[PDB]
């Protein structure tokens, strides 16, 4: 129930590499996967676009209960398909728009926009972005990270890399979820790890 | 061009700005995995 406003809950998020050995055999590797401490949002403003409709403008518009910060410890240890899959629940039947902006030094480099419709499910409604192609920039970025001899060098690069995800009701233009993503490379036994935080005004 | 900037970034960290995250007011769980 962690990444959830009062109008939308992201139950699932994953980014992955799938390889097809042969027409009947598939191998999937997860870079990150999600399946409550507060953070002052003003601490991360310089890390995202701050023009009109930027993170600040979005937060001050509200609702303040839609804003989250996720820290990922990404597992980079691995006929190719690079994908992102996410699942959402809402009490309402809506047209949702999902905007994902990749940022470097707080500047947008690439945006992907997806429009999703509801499906009735046990008295509520579900939304799914299934197997969305990971854009060229991110594939190449991942490749360049992988070729670094040292893990701390990877983290140094990621210090100025952020991803901003904004889910919006297309009709009312209400922010349903806003998720700020910060990344490090995982160095553990378990593989990919994460921690979710709520963004607050103070 | 962003591909040329990317290349410069990666050559930079191999052959050695703002306030880094580790110095900011963030919880400890932000920097150490579960
Ligand atoms: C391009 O279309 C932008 C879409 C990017 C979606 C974000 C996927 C998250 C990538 C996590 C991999 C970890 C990289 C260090």
């Amino acid at each position: 129930r962690s990444v959830a406003s009062s109008k939308l809950w992201m139950l699932e998020f994953s980014a992955f590499l799938e390889q097809q050995q042969d027409p009947d055999t598939y191998n999937k590797h997860l870079f990150v996967h999600i399946g409550l401490e507060a953070v002052d949002i003003r601490q991360i403003y310089d890390k995202f676009p701050e023009k009109k409709g930027g993170l600040k403008d979005l937060f001050e518009r509200g609702p303040s209960n839609a804003f989250f910060l996720v820290k990922f410890w990404a597992d980079l240890n691995t006929s190719s398909f690079y994908g992102v899959s996410s699942q959402y629940e809402s009490p309402e039947n809506m047209i949702i728009t999902c905007s994902t902006k990749v940022c470097s030094f707080g500047k947008q480099v690439v945006e992907k926009v997806e429009t999703e419709y509801a499906r009735y499910e046990n008295g509520h409604y579900s939304y799914r972005i299934h197997r969305s192609p990971l854009c060229e920039y991110m594939i190449n970025f991942i490749h360049k990270l992988k070729h670094l001899p040292e893990k701390y060098m990877m983290n140094s690069v990621l210090e100025n890399f952020t991803i901003l995800q904004v889910v919006t009701n297309r009709d009312t233009q209400e922010t349903l979820l806003c998720i700020a993503y910060v990344f490090e490379v995982s160095a553990s036994e378990h593989g990919a790890q994460h921690h979710i935080f709520r963004l607050v005004k103070e | 061009d962003s591909e040329t900037d990317l290349e410069a970034l990666f050559n930079a960290v191999m052959n050695p700005q703002t306030v880094p995250m580790r110095l900011r007011k963030l919880p400890d769980s932000f920097f150490k995995p579960p």
